[PDB]
């Protein structure tokens, strides 16, 4: 067909974040040529309200806004029904293709509730953003189901792009998200896979910036920063053994927010005895140690002590004679920890034995020893706390989920 | 050169004979042989656990031996079929700069594959290879005991786990 050019303009210029240059020229095709028949002129502007649509969607500006993309998509899928009926006569483009599009623009009604039951799920997790924690299982499933309902219904040969773009985003998502859940619930290896497989998925969406980007670009590499930065910090020791004593140093002097870095800046800030981060394993039996481990590997189960180990012990290791004495607070006074804001002081005698306690997440904790009893170090101790607390949960990349 | 004799026993009162004869020269015949067959392998794998490993002649091992591929063990570790051959250069880099005398190698001299297999110093039969042909397109992990494997596994999966630590650390490094 002669309009094969055009819609292959259209789409194969829509993926790669250009819209504008499509978006002209679509009411051109249409008023250049002022007779036409068929949908060859509904179905243009349909097409050029799409391409501003879809500019307003990837805009992300219209969350919370105490007009919608609902709003705007709800008559998307009707400006391409009307053009796509059974117009028998009085158009008249050719009687062998003449709606042709109708398919399409099913397809196209199609990704268009797509979009807007993604946009709502984004909405819905920007409202969750609030939350000093959110959890991440119950998201992956809304996600999924979002996948099931929208998978492989509204694919012609033209819509191959778009199918791909919109698609790698949301896996990416998926695989961050579920890397959201296995990084806070430890787990390493697929938490790893996740985080290479979203990598290796943005290396290919996001490279229309040299063959500006919109806001959810830059979000997704900040989350996806922070998302290293936090397996990096997490699962430290392990990997440490794999290494000298200045690779690793300089391995995680470039991920941020460089957990590493500003713990052993802040160590000799106060001249402490330990540093610790607690994992609350409690309700599994998967546990084995710190490391993989084939599936089937028959292993004991933690009690007691091992119950809450410290995994990230730094400088040299944890203490095995001062542990009975910040072992037993962990659900004592936590009640004030479990708010994920507080932070503990202690004090021994004949001993200055005296932790800290900050709860970025429930499963995880900070116990941060000190050898010192004269001044609590000007109570900058709990403001770095609840700075790596609201770091490791890292709202502030959800709130700047709207631009600005 | 062998001498073998036969008897045929069970108060006093042939071509039985002649046919246990031949049936027992057949049977120790093909046993003989199987025997030279299989005790190359043997000896090879000794040499090579000890050193004079020709690249060229541990490929007869591997022809003999059957190795299982790590797809096939365990299906999590699937998703390291899809690494990219450089990946694999660098994984190999990794531990032959860092691993100790555990590695060894096996290269072919011109436009040909590599080999840096691992295998712990006391885990026999059961070793880990690697296989890295870019100008094949051909990259293969597969593990190889020297003895069929009825399906030990304690000791398969000790060395596997501390093998694929470092797959997860060069892939890290990547991923930094």
């Amino acid at each position: 067909p002669v309009e094969q050019a055009v819609l292959e303009t259209f789409f194969s210029h829509l993926g790669i974040f250009s819209y504008d240059k499509a978006k002209d020229n679509v009411e051109k095709e249409r008023e250049a040529n002022k007779s036409a028949g068929g949908s060859w002129l509904s179905l243009l502007a349909a097409l050029a309200h799409l391409a501003a649509a879809e500019k307003v969607y990837h805009s992300l500006t219209y969350l919370g806004q105490k007009d919608s993309i609902r709003t705007i998509y709800t008559s998307l899928h009707n400006e391409l029904k009307k053009v796509v009926t059974g117009r028998g006569a009085l158009g008249g483009t050719a009687p062998h293709v003449e709606e042709l599009l109708s398919h399409l623009s099913e397809q196209l009604c199609f990704f268009v509730q797509a979009r807007m039951e993604i946009a709502d799920f984004y909405e819905k997790m920007y409202t969750l953003s609030t939350q000093k924690f959110i959890n991440a299982e119950e998201l992956v499933g809304l996600l999924d189901a979002i996948m099931k309902k929208y998978s492989s219904r509204f694919h012609h040969p033209i819509l191959s792009p778009l199918e791909s773009s919109f698609q790698l985003e949301v896996d990416v998502l998926c695989h961050l998200l579920k890397a959201q859940a296995q990084v806070s619930e430890w787990k390493f290896l697929p938490s790893l896979v996740n985080l290479h497989s979203a990598h290796t998925k943005l290396q290919t969406w996001g490279q229309i910036f040299e063959k500006q980007p919109p806001h959810l670009f830059l979000w997704l590499m900040k989350l996806k920063n922070m998302l290293l930065a936090k397996f990096s910090f997490y699962f430290h020791e392990a990997l440490s053994r794999q290494t000298t004593a200045s690779e690793m140093k300089t391995l995680t002097a470039k991920a941020n927010p460089d957990f590493f870095g500003k713990i052993s800046s802040f160590i000799r800030k106060y001249d402490a005895a330990n540093v610790s981060l607690i994992f609350d394993n409690r309700g599994s039996e998967s546990f084995q140690g710190h490391g993989y481990h084939h599936p089937h590997s028959y292993r004991e189960a933690p009690k007691g002590v091992d119950q809450y180990p410290a995994v990230v012990s730094l400088p040299s290791d944890r203490p095995v004679m001062h542990w009975p004495n910040v072992i037993m607070i962990m659900t004592d006074r936590t009640s004030d920890l479990n708010s994920l804001e507080k932070v503990v002081h202690f004090y021994d005698d004949k001993v200055q034995s005296t932790y800290f306690l900050t709860r970025p997440e429930p499963h995880f904790t900070i116990v941060i020893i000190f050898e010192s009893k004269k001044s609590e170090r000007d109570s900058h101790f709990i403001s770095f706390l609840n700075e790596v607390s609201l770091a490791l949960k890292n709202p502030k990349v959800f709130a700047s989920l709207k631009p600005g | 050169r062998l001498q073998f004799f036969v008897v045929l026993t069970s108060f006093p009162r042939f071509p039985p004979l002649a046919a246990e004869v031949g049936m027992a020269r057949a049977r120790l015949a093909q046993l003989v042989r199987l025997a030279g067959g299989h005790c190359r392998r043997d000896t090879l794998w000794k040499r090579l656990f000890l050193g004079r490993l020709a690249l060229a002649e541990l490929e007869e091992l591997l022809e003999a031996v059957h190795a299982k591929s790590i797809g096939d063990i365990d299906p999590q570790l699937d998703c390291f079929l899809s690494m990219t051959v450089s990946w694999y250069q660098s994984l190999i880099k990794v531990l032959l700069s860092r691993f100790p005398q555990s590695c060894r190698h096996f290269q072919s001299p011109d436009l040909g594959t590599q080999y840096l297999v691992v295998l712990n110093q006391k885990f026999t039969d059961c070793f880990v290879l690697v296989f890295l042909d870019s100008h094949l397109g051909k990259t293969s992990l597969t593990v190889v005991f020297r003895e069929p494997f009825p399906v030990q596994l304690v000791s398969t999966y000790h060395h596997l786990e501390s093998v694929i630590n470092t797959a997860c650390f060069t892939l890290w490094t990547r991923l930094l």
